[PDB]
């Protein structure tokens, strides 16, 4: 467990800053939820370390906090809309006479769909991609160890 | 007995060598030689 | 669906600007039968603003041209009843004349350039 | 089984606060009926264990209550529809002049196809898919621990 | 057979609170008739048991009445229309200047396919998506309980 | 098929509002040859409201602004004939002009804002 | 055979119920037209039999009897179009301001094709759908008993 | 031969009551051409036996008859038509702002095509589409008589 | 760690020139959120080192900054949106009387569509895209050398 | 390392004369950074060696200079964007009552969809493309000198 | 008789190598030993 710190998080963040509109027990309750998406558990051997793993737990604890803030006051009703609002990417979007079309980002499960909902989303799935490089090699022992090569060597 | 793991856009590929010919080769290189020096190939090679 | 706010999840992607705006609450007489409003708490909000652009006319000499604007708000505001108007400046003081769907979940609006803005950091 | 907590439930999701439009009754048979599509089984050999597994059954609670709003007074006229209101992600839309269009979330049976209606399901599935990543290994005895190996080592 | 109970079914969905549209002969004849569907005979060893069972028949119950109820009063003649009315899922809709385009659900059969009509038959197709994991293993006998592994065992 | 509606498979899906409808019955006189009219039971319907957004203009230095509301409904509303019309309130009480296909399954509305609605529950 | 019964069929579709409109002969004569369909043979070694069997009798009576009220008086000119009303599912529809669009079922021959003209068609298709699953194996004999298996067993 | 009955095909299309329209000596000339289409005869042993037979044979009569009965009054001037009419399945139609698509059926030759052009037609495809579901061993002979299997059997 | 320096960083870019708007405490906070996605460490025998290694660190460095900016002021109003400001390559755009669209550029993981949002972005993917051609070869042992070739030599 | 000429490079550019827009020190910091993505160390085995290298990096600065100055005085506000302005190539465009659509470059990475932006990023990508041709062989001795070939000739 | 339970996106490949080809060339470089030697193979190596 990491012990979560709201004058860093509003520093990161601040259209966070406001303290009337974003009680400090919504930002903790959303950082114990986020701590099991992510294992909050640190080691020197894992992959994401350290700061990696704050940047992580900080991006999504904000991802958490944007998308359920949406649906509380947004409808001009008090979110009296009878699903609430859903969220995704928005691939194109008309204003009038302003019209932008964007690029829609590759998704392929749950995980990363829900994850391009959001600014920071896209940021934690950025910074998994790049850390995802390599691969694991979990079971194995030391067998050529024991025969003699090139110059009269072991290793 | 052991596993490595990969991602779902990465790829293995291994590759081979068959030496099963150069036994032929090498032999009747070695029968051509005792054939110029004038002596059987038992006697230069100690064996047929 | 006429549920969740449409203007608001599109005005994550255009981009907006900030505008000025301030509401009519009642007004009163100046011994001349002339009407005298007043407005209160000018406060910050976020709206995309168009385009219809004005050509000009002709009464005799004058031109006259009138400046015209497109803003679009997730504000309910109102332009004219038995009551006054509201007032804007993205530079200059406007007035609009519409309505849009308010009742749901967002509006649009119009503006005619008012002469000019009183200054010190631009009342 | 596990206790339903109202109390901290409201306060997980404030637009559900009020206490008069939904009775504490109705709450506890939706996660009543919640309860069967999710084990609510507890132990420390399961991949949904400690808060995650409340977590993810307070979700599945929300989205049946949204999806319960959405009949009776989503329509607002007592349900006066023949057919009643149906659920599922809107990939487009158009209110006047204003016309904006989404990414299609990737379905593929009826489970997910039906989490993607709402952003409580959306989120149960994003974190189902977070932590179903692996698999099992069912049926299967030791047998390397009979024979010596590299360093005169059993393990 | 499983009794059907009107109380609980009217409390389930308030829509349907009605008496005097809603006689408990018609709500009791639909069960009769989703009792065909799908089997009533409960037994421990089901993958459907418990009241999940109740859950998917009050689910199918709805999903008929409201297909029924669609065709007597919908055309505002008495259902004067020629071949009554239609059910299927709507993709996309307008009236005026709204339109709205959502996702097409994955229907492979028939059974899917007229599932997807009602909102109670997408949620009666979820539970049975979730409940369809894994598979049966019907013939075969013990033949390892005869041979010596590992440890000088025999399980 | 002009046979089942269309309206109601479509408000199975958008979303809709819901407004209090009565309906004109008979008309007296008040001893002035002025009509009054006379208005029965007001139920309650399911309708979608739609935008058409007036603009003012001018008498003589007065503005007079028309409020318009346009509405969707699967009902047989009249407008306008030898009797009068019918009524209805999203807040305010309002009249419509117009007619639509109603001998087959729906019909389409018209508004015109009227004052005020009186009060206590919004009667 | 099978007994038709006039009066239970007029209770389960009340849009039948006027026996003017609809004389006792005509439904008996629809009944033994769809008794060709299917098989009205009554075994308890069959897949479809019982109520089962006689819902789906009544249901393809009523399929027969809808697309014959299309001709008669879907048109009510007498039938004076040259070609004849046609059935069908109808993919997309538009009057005046006011379209939908919906959801193509999987028709692979013409009896589903066929079938799902109608409300009644697309429930007798669901039904047998359902009741579909599985196989049959017919040439057999049990050879598997003249020998001793694990526990000296034969079954 | 199958004696075609007038009364019973006049009561049976309700369209075709008119006898001024409607002389006996077509409907018994057009059952004499539909009697080559599909063969006339009947055998207890073939796949269309009893009283399926004959509802065939009408169905292509009816058919025959609106399709020839289109050709003559059509085009409000007697058929002056250079080609005539030409049949078909009829997608799409829109008169003024009234617009229907409907679903293609799956035609694969000539002969379903055509039949897909009027409902008898379709009606008939389906029931033959129904009654050819498995299929014929012509050639063989009891081979397995002469061995002894099982229980000492021959069977 | 290497070291940041904020006179040239601001030299590079003259837009982030003004001190008042970009304090330095959040250029070195942005710097030290960026080393966590490069590793800074600096030795010969990497494939990027030397300068080319901070260019990379200042271009990822101003891609944070440029999304910062448009979050916090892309709005301008306190960030009051719902979701915020999406990032991405704008495809196709469109305002009044002016229309341009541009070519997508080939993104296929997270990594390069976040990195593509910007023209900092792009720049630091087209570099790494050049450094980035070849490949390793890790494990192995000079055994050729044990071996006479051609003239005599073990090289 | 290649020495800049500021005076060759203006003389090669008469679009970047103006000295006040277009400070030496400016030049000679993107001739910097562009000594990075290409080598400047020169060689005659090189492919690449020369009058063709001085041109290839003096594109690539020019290349940089554009894409740089883009951003500083673009939106009439001093690049007030919140995220400056985008590169990429211009498949289409209209003004008015003006359109030009062009083809697409055949871009597959990074490096060449960054190249295409501009022209001299074009120019550079086409000499990179002629003198790309052939290829390197690495490893290998000259085995074939121990062995005697037609004419007795060992070469 | 162990089954691995993996995901529909999952997938497991396995590579096998063949070491046939050894056996001759380590007993043709013997026997050039033997011949080195100018001692017969069968007293180097016990057999031939």
């Amino acid at each position: 467990m990491v012990i979560f710190d709201e004058h860093k998080f509003r520093t990161l963040f601040p259209e966070f800053a406001d303290p009337a509109a974003y009680p400090d027990v919504r930002l903790q309750m959303y950082f114990d939820i986020a701590c099991e998406f992510i294992s909050d558990r640190d080691s020197p051997y894992r992959i994401l370390n350290g700061k990696a793993l704050e940047a992580c737990l900080y991006l999504l604890t904000a991802h958490l906090l944007s998308l359920s803030t949406m649906q509380v006051q947004g409808a001009a009703g008090g979110g009296v809309t009878a699903g609430g609002t859903q969220g995704g990417f928005i691939t194109s979007a008309t204003v009038g006479e302003v019209s932008v079309a964007k690029l829609a980002p590759p998704a392929k499960n749950g995980w990363q769909w829900w994850l391009s909902g959001t600014p920071y989303g896209q940021e934690l799935w950025a910074l998994l991609s790049v850390k995802a490089v390599g691969g694991f090699y979990i079971g194995g022992l030391p067998e050529r160890r024991g025969f003699r090569k090139v110059g009269g060597t072991f290793w | 007995h052991g596993v490595k793991v990969l991602g779902i856009d990465e790829g293995m590929e291994q590759f081979d060598t068959n030496l099963a010919d150069f036994d032929s080769i090498i032999m009747n290189q070695y029968q051509l030689v005792a054939a110029i020096a004038k002596t059987p190939a038992t006697k230069l090679l100690g064996t047929s | 669906i006429p549920g969740a706010n449409l203007l608001r999840m599109a005005f994550g992607v255009i981009g907006t600007q900030i505008v000025r705006y301030r509401k009519f609450e009642q007004r009163v007489k100046n011994d001349q039968a002339q009407y005298v409003s007043m407005f209160g708490e000018p406060f910050d909000l976020a709206a995309s603003v168009q385009r219809v652009r004005r050509d000009q006319y002709a009464q005799f000499n004058l031109e006259f041209q009138r400046n015209y604007v497109m803003i679009f708000a997730n504000f309910d505001m109102v332009d004219l009843d038995r009551n006054m108007a509201g007032d804007q400046f993205l530079w200059t003081g406007r007035v609009f004349q519409l309505e849009s769907q308010g009742s749901w979940f967002y509006q649009d609006g119009w503006g005619v350039c008012l002469a000019v803005d009183i200054g010190a950091a631009k009342a």
